[PDB]
């Protein structure tokens, strides 16, 4: 996002505008943590492709 | 060289039908044993008709078709076999060839032998005016039973041989001076759909047995129609919603009367497609439900069905597969013979195979 | 039905080469729609050209809708000079055994009833193309019965989408897809008002109790697991009973005599029960083996007896 | 121009009629044949020890 | 009949030689054994096959 | 088509998630069907797999 | 729970628990017989001729009724089991379902069973692609290709 | 939802779209070398492909 | 068309008796064939899954398999002809009654599960479960009568016909024996009516006999809920039970030298639609 | 108007008063409304000279 207003109030207009956003699904990145690398082979996930 | 058919046999009381008058080869119809029918009426009618009055009914009719010889009303043998040609000048005042209508009853009213025969015209379709509005429908009851081949004659019974299945013109009559016969129907009934819809391509065709009826309060008609068409049994639902359709119009609207509807307009709309929006709507778990401290939280909703013109008071039609004609071209011909001194408009069906098939209401 | 059997006799033109000829030979056993039951028609009658409306080739819908107006016949042999069926609705044969060859991406098994689907899978519309005659022969897809009333349902469904994924099926864990295409407004609201009548006519006053029986459902499939894989993940009673609690009417009129809970299971039989043959087609034909297997190959023959 | 095609020769098979008297298995049996068996119910054989 | 006079057992037989040539019994059939660079393949510039 | 396992080893995917799957850097290299090594006269012997 | 005990098998860590895995596999082997010089009395009938049209073709199922009378005191065959083909069953590890099976009561909370479903039903080499049919035999998804 | 994953706002730039995705957070916490291997171990990581 | 169901061997002698009282009586089989074993015939021979089925289960087989009539009994094999392929050769095949409802000349003849109250052979452990073969227009009531009564438990036991009277009452298994149609019945209805009742939402809001017949005359004129994904869920499910509830007649009687009603345990000659 | 295929004016209340102005009284145009699918019908006439 561009930077809108000053950086005093920039994450109150996060969390006030992205609270329903974060808790439709599963964030990908952070769930490719505790991966186990012959976890990661099969098809258990969906992001192989 | 005979094809396979099956002949039927039944010890038959002549009181509505009659094989000597109806000569060999007219169609016939089988009943229930009517100790059914007024129990029926009292239980399956629509809310608010007097119910009684198929057992009033019936009751003039039976009582009606001794009035002497001392003969008993109830008995181990009955007459459950409606003629044809009984049957269409019963219901001849609701037709459009009145004419020639009146041309069936001509010979139905004289030929039978009896003792005031017509006494009974006005009363038997006055009990399918009974059958109608206390709602035991006359094809839940009647039931297709064969052409006549032959019979063999007492004073009011009688053997009645007909054809279950197969073809008509195989089955031996019992005089071998003309040993077959043919299906000899009134031309008040056998209505086709080939020149009526713009079929005029030569063909195999199908014949079909019809009912009409027509719900109002004490305005109710009954027809039988015996229809060649070269339609199949799946596609009839549209062909025959293009011609009694109006008949479709009227039961709709003046077939629901004596229901109270609820007064005013109380049932709103559906919300379940609002309710579910919401996340800040309150839920129940599977355990919660069926409790009262979780059940009153939720949305209380009371739908009254009352006063809608059901399924089963729309029926309009109902049909029966009865047999097909599998020649190249159907061959029908239109001639007038002669039932001792009343000659009649006669349709001779030519070629008729046997198959029954169950009913299907048009509703 | 006649004793000695009765097998129309669809005539083959005169010109027709050397690659279109043994092109008709592997027709041996195929669904052949006849739109009369006349003795001598024409390939002109049966190809799809004699399909078409003014025009207007339909979409896979209205060539469903098209099969119930016709009589669908099987080829039993074929002549170099005439091609004879059978028609389904009239008279097999003598023995009441006519042999099919299966088209279908699935097997059969024994006793199951057919009903015929237009070629909807994808990779398979293969129509048997006569060059020197300029025809194209459909021929339609036998598959088992409870395949044709998903098969239906999932193209009547896909065209309410249209109005204002899906196209997924599975069947003895052979995934198989079927055919995406636009759908023409025309055939598809000749099926919605198929079921909306017969919808509406299966609601009877005796519905009001069975409609307050939702929370006992709802709690029954808490304890036992039979209601549990009943209602399902993706079903609408759910979440229906979650947020409604209903309750009965107070009284009837003339209540007493008559049994309402009767009358709405009568009337449910005979509309919405029979729904699956108002959408598709009937379901003449099951299939009856005599010694050979409890399964019937793709692209093998079948004996035939017929059925309801 | 002069052309040919060429139809070489028909070969075909013999089937083996096997009898099984000529078989080394038939010792294992007691062949007795009956002109008729489906006229019989449960019969028997009876032992002495 | 099913077992004819096949076509070609109506023919005469061909004359004969003596030819030198390697004869093994494996299993239970005579095989020739026969090495083929020496005839053919010798000295010329073709690879052996 | 990687919702299946791998038909060898049945417990995972591959054994690659770089040279195994469509449109991957192990598809872009050696592949006639997008023609990066047409040119060289060079065999690269993974042209068969 | 089974919930809890999801988390603890992804995340590689060991709850207090042991398992003893048990299958099956089934073998094609090479057989010797031996019998002695009248193991069996056999009296066979007279064959009969039937005949019934099928397809435009006519059968003639011919039949034989025959007998088995065994007239050995005691044993007279031998099974000799003697060598092993190829073994049919490959010796991999395929975890059982039980989401294929059916007549267990669920957990209540149906926010929390669609949960565990789409977590082992989901990336399965066992578990039913489509929802399990009330009534029918639920099916495996079929593999591309056998090895 | 603090606790596992972070909480950067896009008017800082996201995962996808900065220089050093979530896997080198998570290196810092799952290692087991100590403080003075991976000081280097990090300075490893930020050679640029 | 005579098939042969062999009985095998070890009869006892009240059982040779047994098979003796059923004479004339329905079988379903899987596949005909010209020889075939008694085991395969049994109740035993479909009790596949780990409960035994009950009447909806035995509903399903009825339609996988091909129903045959038994003529003749020999002591070794029980001979049948079955009702698809038999009967086109050979005319009428004789058929007992288990009914407690008397035949008709001219009535179709469907099958129900022996739901109102069964040969048992204990030389050969096996039940013999055999169906009812009463007319199809009361089969569309009773069955109709028997879920009713399920809905009850979550007046109705009068029947009549041909002049008697009929109570199906005569409790304890036969409700816990039909369980499973009792929670299909309910099921298909309450989706179909919230279904119907999603897509056009007024259905139970307009004025019944003022306004909606204008809704009614217009139709006959020639997170997210899933709902279109469910419609599949509704029409595979009520598109299987159309034939399940159908009770399609094999069976018609056209009576010949006899009498014209058949009463309980004596015979009907039978005929199949030609 | 026999015909169909051509896209009909928005406004419905004027698309039915031409035909109600041009098909009522015609010696060709159909008597009963088209039907939905494949061919419109002619009037019957009552005579030919």
């Amino acid at each position: 996002a561009a930077p809108a207003g000053p950086a005093a109030d920039m994450q109150q207009l996060f969390l006030n505008a992205w609270g329903q956003r974060l808790a439709h699904g599963r964030v990908r990145w952070v769930a490719e943590g505790q991966m186990t690398p012959e976890q990661f082979m099969q098809p258990d996930n969906a992001n192989l492709a | 060289g005979s094809p396979r058919h099956h002949l039927t046999r039944q010890v038959i009381l002549t009181d509505l039908c009659q094989p000597n008058a109806d000569r060999a080869g007219t169609l016939l119809l089988a009943l229930r044993h009517p100790a059914d029918l007024p129990h029926l009426a009292h239980q399956r009618a629509p809310p608010g008709r007097q119910t009684e009055r198929l057992g009033e009914a019936w009751g003039q009719l039976m009582e009606a078709t001794a009035l002497g010889s001392g003969r008993a009303e109830s008995g181990c043998t009955r007459a459950g076999l409606v003629s044809f040609n009984f049957l269409v000048a019963a219901c001849a005042a609701s037709y459009d060839a009145r004419d020639a209508a009146d041309a069936v009853r001509a010979h139905v009213t004289a030929n039978y032998r009896g003792t005031r025969v017509g006494a009974r015209l006005d009363r038997f379709s006055e009990c399918l005016r009974a059958m109608v509005h206390t709602h035991v429908f006359p094809h839940e009851v009647m039931r297709f039973f064969g052409g006549l081949v032959s019979w063999v004659t007492q004073d009011e019974l009688a053997s009645v041989t007909a054809v279950c299945a197969g073809p008509q013109e195989a089955a031996h009559t019992g005089h071998p001076g003309r040993p077959r016969s043919a299906v000899i129907l009134p031309a008040c009934a056998f209505v086709d759909l080939d020149a009526e819809l713009g079929l005029g391509g030569p063909g195999a065709a199908f014949l079909y047995l019809v009912f009409t009826y027509r719900q109002r309060r004490d305005q109710e008609l009954c027809c039988v129609y015996v229809i060649k068409s070269q339609l199949p049994p799946r596609g009839l639902e549209p062909a025959l919603e293009r011609l009694f359709g109006r008949l479709r119009i009227t039961n709709t609207i003046h077939g629901t009367e004596d229901m109270t509807p609820p007064a005013p307009n109380r049932n709103p709309d559906f919300p379940l497609a609002g309710l579910a929006a919401n996340p800040q709507t309150p839920r129940c778990s599977a355990g919660q439900v069926t409790n009262p401290q979780f059940a009153d939280r939720l949305y209380r909703w009371q739908p009254d069905l009352r006063g809608r013109p059901t399924a089963r008071t729309c029926t309009y039609a109902a049909f029966a597969e009865l047999g097909m004609m599998p020649e190249d071209s159907p061959r029908c011909l239109h001639r007038t013979e002669r039932f001792g001194a009343v000659s009649v408009p006669v349709v001779i069906l030519e070629g008729v195979v046997w198959r029954p098939g169950e009913w299907r209401a048009c509703a | 039905m006649l004793a000695d059997g009765f097998e129309t006799d669809i005539a083959i033109p005169s010109g027709i080469s050397r690659p279109d000829a043994a092109a008709l030979q592997r027709c041996e056993g195929r669904v052949v729609f006849l739109p009369t039951i006349r003795r001598q028609l024409t390939l002109a009658d049966v190809a799809h050209e004699s399909f078409v409306s003014g025009g207007v080739s339909p979409d896979t819908l209205g060539l469903l809708l098209a099969y119930r107006r016709r009589f669908p016949a099987v080829i039993t042999r074929v002549l170099p000079t005439r091609i004879v069926a059978c028609p389904l609705d009239v008279g097999l044969t003598h023995a009441g055994t006519v042999n099919l060859r299966n088209t279908s991406p699935v097997d059969l098994c024994n006793g199951d009833p057919i009903s015929l689907v237009p070629p909807v899978f994808e990779g398979q519309a293969t129509d048997v193309r006569l060059d020197s005659l300029d025809l194209t022969l459909r021929f339609p897809v036998p598959l088992p019965s409870p395949l044709a009333r998903e098969i239906v349902a999932r193209l009547v469904a896909r065209g309410i989408r249209d109005l204002n994924d899906l196209n997924v099926l599975y069947y003895n864990g052979s995934r198989l897809s079927l055919l995406a295409d636009v759908q023409q407004l025309g055939p598809v609201n000749a099926e919605l008002r198929s079921l909306v009548l017969n919808m509406v006519y299966s609601i009877t006053e005796g519905t009001t109790i069975i409609l307050t029986l939702i929370p006992r459902l709802f709690a029954l499939s808490a304890q036992d697991g039979y209601v549990n894989a009943l209602l399902q993940m993706q079903s609408v009673t759910r979440e229906a009973a979650q947020l409604i609690h209903p309750e009965a009417p107070a009284l009837m009129q003339d209540g007493e005599r008559r049994l309402p809970l009767y009358e709405a299971l009568v009337a449910w039989l005979t509309h919405a029960g029979q729904l699956g043959d108002t959408l598709a087609l009937a379901p003449v034909v099951r299939v009856c083996t005599f010694d050979g297997a409890a399964v019937v190959r793709s692209g093998d023959m079948a004996p035939v007896i017929r059925y309801p | 121009d002069v052309e040919f095609d060429a139809l070489l020769g028909s070969y075909c098979n013999t089937l083996s009629l096997v009898r099984f008297l000529e078989l080394g298995l038939s010792v294992a049996c007691v062949c007795t044949k009956f002109p008729e068996l489906a006229y019989m119910n449960e019969g028997r054989v009876q032992f002495e020890v | 009949d099913l077992n004819r006079q096949t076509l070609d057992e109506l023919e005469s037989a061909p004359q004969t030689t003596r030819v030198r040539a390697d004869l093994v019994s494996i299993g239970e059939k005579l095989v020739f054994l026969e090495a083929l660079e020496k005839r053919i393949y010798a000295a010329t510039n073709v690879p052996y096959p | 088509d990687h919702g299946q396992s791998d038909p060898s080893r049945a417990f995972a995917a591959t054994a690659n998630p770089w040279a195994s799957q469509r449109f991957s850097y192990g598809d872009l290299l050696y592949n006639g069907a997008y023609h990066l090594n047409g040119a060289s006269p060079v065999l690269s012997p993974c042209f068969k797999f | 729970s089974p919930v809890a005990l999801h988390h603890q098998l992804k995340t590689g860590l060991h709850p207090g628990f042991g398992f003893t895995v048990v299958r099956q596999d089934r073998f094609v082997t090479e057989n010797v017989l031996f019998s002695e010089r009248a193991s069996e009395a056999y009296f066979l009938g007279q064959l009969q001729v039937a005949r019934h049209e099928t397809g435009g073709g006519v059968n003639f199922t011919l039949t034989q009724p025959r007998g088995n009378v065994d007239l050995g005191v005691g044993y007279t065959a031998v099974v000799a089991t003697a060598t092993v083909r190829n073994p049919v069953t490959d010796m991999g590890n395929l975890p059982q379902n039980f989401y294929l099976g059916r007549g267990a009561p669920p957990l209540l909370d149906n926010a929390a069973a669609v949960y565990l479903r789409n977590a082992v039903v989901a990336g399965n080499r066992l578990g039913p692609a489509q929802p399990v049919p009330v009534f029918g035999c639920a099916q495996v998804p079929r593999r591309a290709g056998m090895d | 939802l603090s606790r596992q994953v972070p909480l950067v706002p896009p008017a800082l730039g996201a995962n996808y779209f900065s220089s050093i995705r979530q896997p080198v957070v998570q290196h810092v916490r799952e290692s087991a070398a100590g403080e003075n291997a991976l000081t280097y171990a990090l300075m490893a990581g930020y050679f640029k492909i």
